[PDB]
């Protein structure tokens, strides 16, 4: 299927505390692969997966420079931020940077992405042509300004086409075992009593990747979205993914409700009864 | 800037089984600005060797962490997740529960 | 493959 990759980078000025924190972390899909953390002291790019760990130190040092000269340029960033919008100095702000690309399942280009976030809102971003930019506000028409003019999206373009679509290729060979599985829920249910009139029926997905899942609730093979509570999909800490569904069921119910459960994972969907 | 108070859920990597090795979890999602503070803690007191992942964050440009530990469940044992945050005006505690 | 971000002056 489709294949992403990400680099995911922020930075957050430490007001009368020094230089900001700048941290990046890079993405295939739902897998972390490497990272930077400004305050570390081994200034490196690092690895946070097994299948990026077979690259040369060239890889590691145009790496490390890269991320490590963006921590300076977003650090002016956050200086002309200020200017920009005449804040105090004694405030702390956060600067967000995504960047990367999709590929189809041939391995060919699909979408390419650049943005920036000021304070958690939307500054600027490349269009999806790649060749035009989004400003948000008047302060962002300045940045914008100077991007037009030194041709910043036909760069992008290029890396975002090129080198982008290429790495994304060469990394989903190197972990093909890690990033081209696809692990199904395991799946069951579980039962509370909560008066001796009502229960809840829990709904459990466990151990599944990618983290893209569908869980619903019917009474009677008919949809229903009362009294329903769906937690959000998380971390299990092992590269899968959990998610639960409840729903709150008068006593004796029970067998009038079915849960159901879609993932890439499992050839067919998934009905569970109590 | 709005600020976004984080969504916080404590749970195990594996169901539990008394006597079993498992990793203790706490997700913080959704959450903004990025400084957070989340301990773990056994019967109320704070655990050390806990770790998280790399600060991320996701299309709404909210933060996520894991804080993750290692630990073994039994019968009579007590655990928490303590969150705190500038959205928070005191610390956020929230109880492990084998089934939530 | 970090992004090219020299010309990323606000």
């Amino acid at each position: 299927g489709s294949h992403s990759m990400r680099y995911f980078s922020t930075s957050v000025s430490r007001p009368g505390r020094g230089e900001p924190r700048f941290i990046a972390v890079g993405y295939v899909d739902d897998t972390q692969f490497v990272r930077f953390d400004s305050d570390a002291a081994s200034q490196r790019m690092e690895p946070r997966a097994p299948w990026i760990e077979q690259e040369g130190p060239e890889y590691w040092d145009e790496e490390t420079g890269k991320v490590k000269a963006h921590s300076q340029t977003d650090r002016e960033n956050l200086r002309i931020a200020l200017r920009y919008y005449n804040q105090s100095e004694a405030g702390s702000h956060t600067l967000q940077m995504m960047f990367g690309c999709d590929v189809g399942s041939d391995g060919r280009f699909l979408r390419g992405y650049h943005q920036y976030a000021y304070d958690g809102k939307d500054y600027i971003a490349l269009k999806e042509d790649l060749r035009s930019w989004t400003a948000a506000d008047m302060a962002a028409q300045i940045t914008k300004r100077k991007w037009e003019a030194a041709h910043v999206a036909e760069q992008q373009r290029a890396y975002l086409e090129g080198t982008c679509v290429d790495g994304l290729r060469r990394y989903l060979e190197n972990g093909k075992e890690t990033l081209q599985r696809t692990d199904p829920p395991k799946t069951h249910m579980t039962h509370h009593p909560i008066s001796d009139h009502e229960a809840t029926l829990r709904c459990w997905a466990l151990g599944f990747y990618p983290a893209e899942i569908t869980l619903t609730w019917q009474r009677d093979g008919e949809d229903q979205t009362q009294d329903t509570e769906l937690v959000e999909t998380r971390p299990a800490g092992d590269g899968t993914f959990q998610k639960w569904a409840a729903v709150v069921v008068p006593s004796g119910e029970e067998q009038r409700y079915t849960c159901h459960v879609q993932h890439e994972g499992l050839p067919k969907p998934l009905t569970l009864r109590w | 800037m709005i600020q976004r108070t984080p969504k916080i859920q404590v749970y195990s990597r594996h169901p539990a089984e008394n006597g079993k090795s498992n990793f203790l979890n706490c997700y913080v999602s959704g959450f903004h600005p990025s400084d957070i503070e989340v301990d773990l803690l056994k019967n109320g007191e704070r655990i050390e060797k806990v770790e998280h992942s790399d600060l991320s964050f996701s299309k709404d440009w909210s933060f996520y962490l894991l804080y993750y530990t290692e630990f073994t469940p039994t019968e009579k044992d007590e655990y928490a997740c303590r969150v705190n945050h500038v959205t928070l005006s005191q610390p956020k505690i929230v109880k492990w529960d084998r089934d939530m | 493959r970090y992004p090219l971000t020299l010309g990323w002056c606000f």
